[PDB]
C-alpha cells in the first residue's frame, strides 16, 4: 500500500491546512472571547469593537 | 462590614432582574466591567457573588 506516497502526501497536507484554519477559527486572539455572538450579546458596540 | 472581613454571599437558581438595581437613584456609582448595564436582563449565568 506504499506505492501512491506522492498523492498521499498531498492530501494530507490540503486536509492539514483546512483543519489547522477551522481550529484557528477559535483562539481568543486576546479578545474576551473566541466566539463572536457572546462578544455582541455581552457588550455594547463601542465596547464591543 | 469592614473593608477587610468582606462579606461573601453566593447567589444561585433564581430569576434575578437587573432594572430594579440600575433604575435606583441611590446608586452614586454603577460602573460594568466586561458586561453592559442595558444588556444584563437577557443573559445567564451560573453562579453570582
Amino acid at each position: 500500500a506504499s506505492a501512491l506516497g506522492k498523492l498521499q502526501d498531498v492530501v494530507n497536507q490540503n486536509a492539514q491546512a483546512l483543519n489547522t484554519l477551522v481550529k484557528q477559527l477559535s483562539s481568543n486572539f486576546g479578545a474576551i472571547s473566541s466566539v463572536l455572538n457572546d462578544i455582541l450579546s455581552r457588550l455594547d458596540p463601542p465596547e464591543a469593537e | 462590614a469592614s473593608v477587610y472581613a468582606w462579606n461573601r454571599k453566593r447567589i444561585s437558581n433564581c430569576v434575578a432582574d437587573y432594572s430594579v438595581l440600575y433604575n435606583s437613584a441611590s446608586f452614586s456609582t454603577f460602573k460594568c466591567y466586561g458586561v453592559s448595564p442595558t444588556k444584563l436582563n437577557d443573559l445567564c449565568f451560573t453562579n453570582v457573588y
